[PDB]
């Protein structure tokens, strides 16, 4: 799936990522920009506003186990349904998440590295990581 | 359905792009293509190379595009009913490439400009551009 | 975006309906509970077995809410902001669900109206009951 | 997936479909509900209109063929990911048919079966039915 030189472009970058924060930024957005995925974390407490979304201590909580599980991923990129197989169950025998939700956090990290990186997430880059969140999305759908 | 805060949202950040619109049309371009090669069936006579001249001009006729909608987005049907007659009548584009499209120009807005890109403009910019990409996609005329 | 051809053929067919609307509905509604088991944990304080008469006066509601979307075709945003409010602030509901039930929607209507179910009037229903679904699940009030 | 009820269901209905027609009226309405996929067809001549799409001669002998391949996947239930490969292949390599695009032909062959059999296509009928054709739908995505 990915080529030699993807996986080191994939790595080197993840190498950088703050993993205390990125997860939380993705999951807030997620809640922000498509709203309706609020309904999954009713127990979170106040996501009334964006400010109120992005500040929660359970979303940022939530969002580093989040990142905890795509860093698991790219360290076993070659198996993804494998690594991945107690957490579709999960999302899907206690939530019912509709897959398509899968494909939404996938882009909204993407572009999220892409505003952390700036420039040094360049198009080649984008690329790599977009087959590894499509790789993570598919190996979550039951 | 666009609030009316979102609207004021789009306005501010479009502004924002400014002159550089151009560049940031090919820049999505670019990144549509190369991450998702399926799309370039819909030009088999560009040249799709890095660097090429044609996806600069297309980048910039597809910028100045959007610069309308956003100056006419209450009225987007009547505005753009010339492309949604090129995108859904004589190519028909398959729609699920217009979330590609519209991913790529999200992505390289968020690249280039961080400080405006707040999760509020996100949501605003995500909720304009599948907006748009609905009345290219509908015959209605 | 509906066309003009799009309107005619919505307000014909949805008009030959008539008073069974309520019945459509319902039958509606089953056929999204059964084909499509999910879609029950909106209605987890609703009796959804078959003949409910909870779920036989909610397909009455949801079929009476569509003769009026029918009216306004030309400013649902405005007619239908109530109902907005109810499924995007309120209950949140995923917009794959709306899809769903229309499709669930145009089996009700093909097997019992099958001499107004033309190709062009199932193209006409779908666009309309997409453009419904959009104002529902968008916050824009 | 199936239950024995549902599989005796969904093969008595079938027994009574015209092979010769049904799948026609199904390609047909997917290019007239959905007209982007009038692109994959250019070959086939006039598609102008509804009229013309639902009389062209080359859509009616290509729906004979999909509904033959249904067919197939009614006689092999249990192993629709292996009936199905050679057709994979196909739509993605030779076409690139973006997989959201089976899941509109089985709706619309739903859609068909209810407009011939009426009352007969209870929901009970049809639960099972979109068991089939998500079925053949997921089979086909490459
Ligand atoms: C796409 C990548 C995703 C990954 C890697 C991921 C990962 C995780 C992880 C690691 C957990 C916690 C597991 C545990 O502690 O036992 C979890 C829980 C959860 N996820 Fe996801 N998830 C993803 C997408 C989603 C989406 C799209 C939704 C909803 C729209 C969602 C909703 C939830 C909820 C509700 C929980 C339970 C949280 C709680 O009970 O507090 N997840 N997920
Ligand atoms: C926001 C989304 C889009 C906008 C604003 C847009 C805008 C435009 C504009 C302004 C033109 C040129 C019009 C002209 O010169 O007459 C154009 C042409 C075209 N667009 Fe789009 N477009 C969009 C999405 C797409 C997508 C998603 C595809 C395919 C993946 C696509 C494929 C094409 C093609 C093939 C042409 C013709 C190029 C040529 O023949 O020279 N467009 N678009
Ligand atoms: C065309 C699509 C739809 C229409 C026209 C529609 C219409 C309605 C109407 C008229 C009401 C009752 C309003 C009231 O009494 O205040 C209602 C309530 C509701 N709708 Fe929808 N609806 C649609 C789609 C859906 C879908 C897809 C779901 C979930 C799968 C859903 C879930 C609900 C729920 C849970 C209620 C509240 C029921 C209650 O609390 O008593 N609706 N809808
Ligand atoms: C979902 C179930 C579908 C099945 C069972 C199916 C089955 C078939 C079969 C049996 C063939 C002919 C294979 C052969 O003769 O070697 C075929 C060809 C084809 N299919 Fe599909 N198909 C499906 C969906 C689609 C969709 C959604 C599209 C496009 C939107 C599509 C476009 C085509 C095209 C273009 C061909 C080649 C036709 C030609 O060259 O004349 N198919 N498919």
């Amino acid at each position: 799936h990915l080529t030699p030189e993807e996986k080191s472009a994939v790595t080197a970058l993840w190498g950088k990522v703050n993993v205390d924060e990125v997860g939380g930024e993705a999951l807030g957005r997620l809640l922000v920009v498509y709203p309706w995925t609020q309904r999954f974390f009713e127990s979170f407490g106040d996501l009334s506003t964006p400010d109120a979304v992005m500040g929660n201590p359970k979303v940022k909580a939530h969002g580093k186990k989040v990142l905890g599980a795509f860093s698991d991923g790219l360290a076993h990129l070659d198996n993804l349904k494998g690594t991945f197989a107690t957490l579709s169950e999960l999302h899907c025998d206690k939530l019912h998440v509709d897959p398509e939700n899968f494909r939404l956090l996938g882009n909204v990290l993407v572009c999220v590295l892409a505003h952390h990186f700036g420039k040094e997430f360049t198009p080649p880059v984008q690329a790599a990581y977009q087959k590894v969140v499509a790789g993570v999305a598919n190996a979550l759908a039951h | 359905v666009l609030s009316p805060a979102d609207k004021t949202n789009v306005k501010a950040a479009w502004g924002k792009v400014g002159a550089h619109a151009g560049e940031y049309g090919a820049e999505a371009l670019e990144r549509m293509f190369l991450s998702f090669p399926t799309t370039k069936t819909y030009f088999p006579h560009f040249d799709l190379s890095h660097g090429s001249a044609q996806v600069k001009g297309h980048g910039k006729k597809v910028a100045d595009a959007l610069t309308n909608a956003v100056a006419h987005v209450d009225d987007m049907p009547n505005a753009l009913s010339a492309l949604s007659d090129l995108h859904a009548h004589k190519l028909r584009v398959d729609p699920v490439n217009f979330k590609l499209l519209s991913h790529c120009l999200l992505v390289t807005l968020a690249a280039h400009l961080p400080a405006e890109f707040t999760p509020a403009v996100h949501a605003s910019l995500d909720k304009f551009l599948a907006s748009v990409s609905t009345v290219l996609t509908s015959k209605y005329r």
